[PDB]
RNA sequence: UAAGAUAUCAGAGGAAAGUCCUCUGAUCAAACAUGCGCUUCCAAUAGUAGAAGGACGUUAAGCAUUUAUCAUUGAACUAGUUCAUUGAAGUCAUUGAUGCAAACUCCUUGGUCACACACGGCGCGGAAGGCGUG
């Protein structure tokens, strides 16, 4: 070609020779102006709603949506989950096991090793003031140590200094586990 | 707007009015156009239709004055191309090719280049090239035309049997650049890599007869195909010996000398040697007897000296006696009558061609068209030849149309009231009309009783009675008046010797008898030796 | 243009609800091997062939069809038709386009393999799948 308005020089531009012009062929589809989807869509007639009864008498009972019952199984199971939780929330001023002296004196300790003892618990927590009581909590259904305890100090300032120190300090290492501390919460 | 601002401009009114004053000068047509394009400088589909229709009628009226301007037919299509109607771009190549009578190289080259892009149909686009080559294929500079055609075969077609078929022709033609086509043949022959591929060169038979090589030779082919090439490459080389002789002849004798191959104008003048080679290059081309190559080489030599008549005569002379086609020679002069500026040597010959062809109603119509040109005063013309060629052919019709009014079946020739009054009005001018005695000498030619008594009384007596000075001092007049009398078949020798010597000789004046005597002695010295003394004593 | 993610499922385990993570099953997928009396295909020389695909090749102006602008003004005209003038656009083509058919020429492809010229398999490959195990 002569002009070649391209980045390349004249040799490289003449190298991309195009195949000669496309032969013309008289078109077979519809012209772009005339193109349209089917118009004159006769609406859902009264005569159609009159001929529904031939269909309705034939299939009067529809088939059961059993794939919906897989969803009605799960959603109703989640509501029954709340009712077992509702059975628990009615049952802390009762438990006997949390019903010694002032709740402002009570530390929660949690994540304690399953294989701690109250004497090692007492050692660590007696670091922050004289103890009035301990109790590790154990599963009443079979006495797996639950991994929490409640520790009543002679003063709430020593209970909150024990809290300070041995929970926000990453969790007090006792035996081999990292033991959160909180106040009673409950 | 841009249109009306150009009309109210001063330079438009002066450049237009200049062209209508001096049409054929061209350099005013060229300024009228070169200006009017620049004044519409953005020339796209945008610009207003009054400005485009005006720039279309400049071109189309300008090519109607100068039909041999190859470039302005190209340049007018490209303007119709960019403006964007390729219908109207074709139409004005068609009108350009027909102007040259289908056989001009630059048009067919710069038509086909364009025609590649817009035809978009296989069988028809090659039909343009087939029609092209039969007119302008043998043109000596056609080298670059074929290089287009071979570019369009390779590119387009699939088979590769047409590419060998066409290239076999270009090998036999004496083009300027022929060696570029033997180089392409020899780049193929080498790249032939199977014996089946020698069938596309030439037939299965003519290989085995003329060269003795066989395609069905099953064996160890390598050396056999290495032989076939060496045997086949040879007869190319013998053809390269043939053509090269024809080219190097034509280059060294003719084409080397011809420095101008284009039109220019009616004011351009060609060199003397350039005319000398075109006259010889045309005679050489007649010898070859290649009719396509002959017609082309007249047309090719016409457009540089299209105004002379020198080539319009020969091109009709070739056609009239060699190719023996007289009706075709009539059309050349009619096409030549327009371009040439002498117009006289043609129109003498052109009358004669019509007469032999027996188309007298045309010629009588043609003589009416040349008397109507001067407004019934051909008699009064300055250049005698137009009158004299008119008169003798105007005579031939009125001998035929009107029956004769004299004895012995003599066609009342120059003596008829229609023509003789044109002649008598011509004689009356005397000193300025400048073709007097030659007209007078053909009035002698009647040689009978009635017609001598006519021409005596109706011209030779009345010329004495009015007594114009110019005619009586010119001895060619008195000589013709004696020869009118002497060769009359009616008179005997006695009265013919009386009537001249007793009456005609004494009517001259003694002062004129100085300058009349030399031409008047010559009549006497040859026909009347007996009465040569009686001449001398009188003067 | 951006964000997120790198098979799904189920069970046991570690940090009542869910998430995160790990080994055990099922199913799904890919790659690689490897089998199936698995399926289909792989061209004369004992001859100058032939199979698949083409030709944007020829015969070929084949044969048979149908196509070549509209508006304005005047004359003649039957009771539409032709001629001339003024404006509008206008792919090229009429050797066309559309339909019908044949003949010829030429191009690309392959196991032109081995054994045998012998009255409904189980030679050595290559190509293409289907199916099954690891």
């Amino acid at each position: 070609m002569n002009y070649n308005l391209s980045k390349y020089p004249d040799d490289v531009s003449r190298l991309f020779k195009p195949r000669p012009p496309l032969s013309y062929k008289r078109p077979t589809d519809y012209p772009y102006a005339k193109r349209q989807t089917n118009p004159n869509i006769t609406g859902v007639a009264n005569l159609l709603s009159t001929s529904l009864k031939h269909y309705m008498e034939e299939f009067p009972e529809g088939s059961p949506n059993n794939h919906l019952q897989r969803y009605e199984d799960i959603k109703l199971s989640k509501i029954k989950n709340a009712q077992l939780l509702d059975r628990r929330l009615q049952n802390p001023n009762v438990d006997p096991h949390i019903k010694d002296t002032d709740p402002y004196r009570t530390i929660f300790i949690g994540r304690l090793p399953y294989d701690l003892d109250e004497i090692e618990l007492q050692k660590y927590f007696v670091k922050f003031g004289e103890i009035e009581k301990i109790r590790i909590v154990k599963d009443k259904i079979t006495q797996k140590s639950k991994g929490y305890a409640f520790i009543v100090f002679k003063d709430p300032i020593s209970s909150k200094m024990a809290f300070k120190e041995i929970g926000v300090h990453r969790g007090i290492q006792i035996k081999d586990r990292i033991c959160i501390v909180d106040i009673e919460r409950g | 707007d841009k249109y009306t601002a150009l009309i109210h401009d001063e330079n438009f009114s002066t450049l237009t009015l200049n062209v209508s004053r001096y049409p054929k000068s061209l350099a005013y047509w060229e300024k009228l156009l070169n200006y009017i394009v620049k004044a519409s400088a953005p020339i796209c589909k945008s610009t207003e239709p009054q400005l485009l229709k005006l720039i279309r009628c400049t071109y189309s009226s300008m090519l109607n004055e100068f039909p041999y301007l190859e470039n302005y037919y190209i340049d007018f299509a490209l303007l119709e191309y960019k403006l964007g109607n390729v219908s109207m771009s074709h139409k004005i190549f068609q009108r350009g090719l027909q102007a040259f009578n289908q056989r001009s190289l630059l048009l067919w080259t710069s038509y086909l280049k364009f025609c590649n892009n817009v035809i978009s149909h296989q069988k028809q686009l090659f039909k343009k090239y087939e029609t092209a080559e039969e007119y302008v294929g043998l043109h000596f500079f056609s080298g670059e035309f074929w290089d287009l055609y071979l570019e369009q075969i390779s590119s387009r077609c699939t088979s590769s049997k047409k590419y060998w078929n066409v290239l076999r022709k270009i090998l036999e033609i004496p083009l300027h650049s022929f060696s570029k086509f033997y180089a392409l043949w020899l780049q193929r022959i080498d790249d032939i890599m199977d014996l089946k591929q020698l069938s596309q060169l030439t037939s299965k038979d003519e290989l085995l007869k003329k060269l003795k090589i066989d395609i069905n030779y099953s064996g160890r082919k390598g050396p056999y195909l290495q032989d076939a090439k060496k045997k086949l490459k040879k007869i190319t080389k013998e053809m390269y010996m043939v053509v090269q002789y024809q080219v190097l002849e034509i280059y060294s004798i003719f084409e080397s000398k011809i420095y101008i191959n284009y039109y220019t104008s009616p004011e351009t003048l060609v060199s003397s040697d350039e005319i000398e080679t075109w006259i010889k290059y045309l005679d050489y081309t007649i010898t070859l007897q290649t009719d396509s190559l002959t017609h082309l080489n007249f047309q090719r030599a016409l457009l540089p000296l299209a105004h002379y008549d020198l080539v319009w005569i020969k091109y009709s002379k070739w056609l009239i006696n060699s190719k023996n086609d007289l009706l075709g020679a009539k059309n050349v002069l009619l096409m030549g009558l327009k371009f040439s500026l002498k117009k006289t040597e043609i129109i003498k010959l052109l009358y004669s061609v019509i007469c032999k062809l027996n188309e007298y109603v045309l010629l009588r119509n043609l003589l009416e068209k040349i008397e109507s040109s001067y407004s019934d005063n051909v008699e009064n013309v300055d250049d005698f030849e137009i009158f004299w060629d008119y008169l003798q052919f105007k005579t031939f019709c009125q001998n035929s149309l009107y029956s004769s009014r004299y004895s012995d079946s003599q066609s009342n020739g120059l003596l008829n009231k229609e023509l003789f009054d044109k002649v008598w009005k011509r004689l009356s001018c005397k000193e300025k009309k400048s073709g007097q005695e030659i007209l007078l000498n053909n009035l002698v030619q009647f040689y009978s009783k009635d017609t001598v008594e006519f021409v005596e009384k109706n011209i030779f007596q009345k010329i004495i009675e009015f007594g114009w000075e110019y005619y009586l001092q010119n001895g060619m007049f008195w000589n013709c008046y004696c020869r009118l009398i002497y060769f009359d078949t009616s008179r005997s020798y006695l009265d013919k010797r009386q009537y001249i010597v007793r009456k005609i000789w004494p009517q001259i004046d003694k002062k004129f008898a100085q300058s009349v005597l030399p031409s008047l002695t010559e009549f006497c010295e040859s026909y009347f030796p007996e009465e040569m003394d009686t001449l001398e004593e009188m003067f």
